[PDB]
């Protein structure tokens, strides 16, 4: 059924580095007046797609014209010569030749800025929140540069395990950063058992590890 | 702002629903025309095309049945009746060009969420301020919404008048079925008691409007 | 791109042994346009034949109709022959008369 | 409602005695114009011959249809190369309810669709390397861009108006079609059933086969023209050696006012 797959899935680089990502498809794309019906198209987060490359290599209006393609049978490229950082966005290949008429997977392309240092707070579920049932506890970790860290919440120091969501802020597009809350939700029943609630964080723009807690009641 | 598509909406599982995209950018009548569409988070998904004249249609074959593609040339204007829905179709769908200048032209999408579950508002708490944040410096503080369904649900802080160092997190699926996020901010410590600080959280699609109040406990 | 032409024969009126009628080669479907027909009457060309303009289709693909006037006959048998890039040797369709 | 559409067709090397370019015009599945450059002058077919008619009316014709020929040769000459080279354009204009007239402008080379003519942006455009090479040569003539959005605003929804008021019984033209249904034996075990219509207009019709009353299926089936403007239709089926005359055959046509049942008798 003609599969494009690309690589690769997912790719951060620096600012000036030169970008290469690879579309395969099953089987050969030519097959006209020697016109090979290949698509490049981009998608910034919250946004719509848009076209890049048409044909094989023909830049669409106003495309920044360090944006190329090439390759010819079933072996493709698209490549920045020199990254800068609104270029971030995910980028698919598509074969408009034979219905269907499908995507690679896409290529998640972020930029690589500094290294940078989460500023981490700690939040008490609200009185009210219990009042109806459960508790639930959050982590913030903001402002930071890369998007891996690790967390752990210490409830009365059993690292907690499948009790916890993580939601992760878009790359900012203006400051490169990241943000994380990690939210453990618990019952009131559980929640007045312990006394002693810490997430500790650990991420590469930190040497020593670091915890902000609070202990239920009394600040 | 060469189309817009329309007549997304929730429904049920069975149910339909039809789309409407009005083409003003080009002349539409020169166009086959292309639907594509992209379950929330994931990749873009071919689905249906259409000839110039309007009598030569295609369809992936996970819907062939259950949807119709069709123009009207007249009010240039491309329509996709959908019916028998299930899961799987919930996505944004795209509407754009096919020959011959494939894929060239878009609209902001339509959201359309195919689910068995009823509208509900979420319950909103406060995110309040620590009591050893120092003096001077910075302190973080927000609000907790939790429990709606479905997306999106929008945030404001002061009506609009507080945007610097604003993070409004991605919501996520609970296993029950549901969804949350939190919005924080982070503001000088002396700003603690001066100013004050309210979320505007707006979910629609129940209107729910709650402005919370976040306060030092 | 190439395309080879689909022929049909026919009249224009329910053919009746006798009486005076038109006979119509329909050729269709096909490109380029180059393109040589000829109506055959027991094997051989008629001589004076006349056609339409050289249109085409939604496809984009051409059409073409040759007419005579004609009167059937008991002894009588027509044929369409046709000539075209994609043909290695002329098709010829004969003509149905109930078609 | 009906539309007015220009078949446009040039080639790089006609055959001697051949025009390089030559267009039928089409009110509805009716042809009321001819034009090619051999003769370089526009013509009325058919009906239109004897159409009452503002006394102007094949001149405009004409001056516009020989603007679009140094066009398409031009097209040759700015496209690189040998070929040979057809292009087809396909140039008119719908009329819908209120009025409202919907324009049309798509181009072919060699049997394939490659361009078109935006109007919204005044445009020649279309992906293929070639598309680009007419669209700027065709957009770099002075004037070319505006008669042809004149010619599909205005000249032509103009004279789909004055063809509808002045030709009105041509349009509005009905024949039924002569039926006729037949037999001959295909193979051993077997013979093949024939429903043909003759002399028909409006082009639409369709045929199906009934055994007994009850639905069989349509035939394979085959649509063509008459040389007077009308058409012809004609479907068969495959049926048992002896059963065979439990049969007829179902019309339907515009120009009957019910269905027609057509029997081997
Ligand atoms: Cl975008
Ligand atoms: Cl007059
Ligand atoms: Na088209
Ligand atoms: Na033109």
């Amino acid at each position: 059924d003609i599969q494009m797959t690309q690589s690769p899935s997912s790719l951060s680089a620096s600012v000036g580095d030169r970008v290469t990502i690879t579309c395969k498809s099953s089987q050969s794309l030519v097959g006209a007046s020697g016109k090979t019906y290949l698509y490049w198209l981009f998608q910034k987060p919250g946004k719509a797609p848009k076209r890049l490359i048409y044909l094989v290599s023909t830049l669409d209006s106003g495309i920044p014209s360090r944006f190329s393609g090439s390759g010819s049978g079933t072996e493709f490229t698209l490549t920045i010569s020199s990254l800068q950082p609104e270029d971030f966005a995910t980028y698919y290949c598509l074969q408009g030749t034979h219905f269907p008429h499908t995507f690679g997977q896409g290529t998640k392309l972020e930029i690589k800025r500094t290294v940078a240092a989460p500023s981490v707070f700690i939040f008490p579920p609200s009185d009210e929140q219990l009042k109806s049932g459960t508790a639930s506890v959050v982590c913030l970790l903001n402002n930071f540069y890369p998007r891996e860290a690790k967390v752990q919440w210490k409830v009365d120091n059993a690292l907690q395990s499948g009790n916890s969501q993580e939601s992760v802020t878009e790359q900012d597009s203006k400051d490169s950063t990241y943000s994380l809350s990690s939210t453990l939700t618990l019952s009131k029943a559980d929640y007045e058992k312990h006394k002693v609630y810490a997430c500790e964080v650990t991420h590469q723009g930190l040497s020593s590890p670091v915890t902000k807690s609070f202990n239920r009641g009394e600040c | 702002v060469p189309l817009v598509e329309s007549g997304g909406g929730l429904v049920q599982p069975g149910g339909s629903l039809r789309l409407s995209c009005a083409v003003s950018g080009f002349t539409f009548s020169n166009y086959g025309m292309v639907w594509v569409r992209q379950a929330p988070g994931k990749g873009l998904e071919w689905v249906a095309y259409i000839d110039s004249d309007g009598d030569n249609t295609y369809y992936r074959d996970s819907v062939k049945g259950r949807f119709t593609i069709s123009r009207d040339n007249a009010k240039s204007s491309l329509y996709l009746q959908m019916n028998s829905l299930r899961a799987e179709d919930t996505a944004v769908y795209y509407c754009t060009t096919g020959i011959v200048r494939p894929f060239l032209y878009w609209g902001q999408g339509t959201l359309v969420t195919v689910s068995s579950a009823s509208t509900k508002g979420p319950s909103v708490f406060p995110l309040a301020p620590s009591s050893k944040s120092t003096s001077g410096g910075t302190a973080a503080l927000g609000c907790l919404v939790k429990d709606y369904f479905p997306e999106p649900v929008t945030v404001s802080w002061n009506s609009g008048a507080l945007t610097s160092g604003v993070h409004t997190f991605p919501a996520v699926l609970q296993s029950s079925g549901l969804y949350s996020l939190s919005s924080v901010v982070t503001v000088p410590s002396s700003s603690l008691g001066t100013q004050t600080y309210i979320c505007n959280v707006n979910h629609k699609p129940s209107n729910t409007k709650v402005d919370k109040k976040v306060e030092p406990k | 791109i190439q395309r080879t032409p689909k022929i049909q024969v026919y009249s224009r009126h329910p053919a009746e042994n006798g009486k005076s009628n038109f006979l119509n080669c329909y050729v269709s479907g096909f490109h380029p346009s180059d393109i040589e027909v000829d109506l055959l009457k027991n094997g051989e060309r008629i001589e004076k034949v006349e056609h339409s303009d050289l249109s085409f289709s939604k496809d984009w693909s051409f059409y073409l109709l040759y007419y005579t006037e004609f009167t059937p006959t008991e002894k009588d048998e027509y044929a369409c022959r046709v000539n075209h890039v994609t043909l290695s040797q002329p098709k010829i369709v004969k003509w149905d008369r109930d078609m | 409602h009906l539309s007015l559409l220009y078949h446009l067709t040039a080639v790089s090397s006609p055959a001697p005695g051949t025009p390089a370019f030559w267009v039928s015009g089409w009110l509805g599945p009716q042809q009321y114009l001819s034009y090619n450059s051999l003769r370089g002058e526009a013509e009325p077919c058919g009906a239109w011959v004897w159409e009452n008619q503002v006394s102007w009316y094949w001149e405009k014709e004409t001056t516009d249809l020989r603007i679009k020929e140094k066009l398409f040769l031009e097209a040759f000459k700015a496209l690189g190369g040998k070929g040979p080279y057809t292009l087809q354009g396909l140039l008119g204009c719908e009329l819908g309810p209120d009025n409202t007239s919907v324009p049309t402008a798509k181009f072919a080379l060699n049997g394939e669709e490659f361009m078109n003519f935006d109007l919204k942006q005044g445009t020649w455009g279309g992906d293929w390397p070639e598309a680009l090479a007419i669209s700027q040569r065709w957009q770099q003539q002075d004037k070319a861009a505006n008669k042809e959005l004149t010619f599909l605003l205005f000249s032509c929804p103009h004279r789909l108006r004055e063809h509808l008021e002045r030709g009105r019984g041509n349009l509005e033209w009905k024949e039924p079609p002569s039926m006729r249904l037949k037999a001959r034996p295909s193979s051993p075990g077997f013979s093949v059933l024939t429903c043909s219509a003759f002399s028909f207009y409006p082009p639409e019709l369709q045929l199906r086969f009934l055994r007994n009353g009850l639905a069989a299926g349509t035939g394979q089936g085959d649509f063509g023209p008459n040389s007077d403007g009308s058409f012809h239709a004609s479907s068969s089926l495959t049926v048992k050696s002896g059963d065979e005359h439990h049969y007829c055959c179902i019309v339907q046509h515009a120009g009957l006012a019910q269905p027609l049942r057509v029997e081997l008798e």
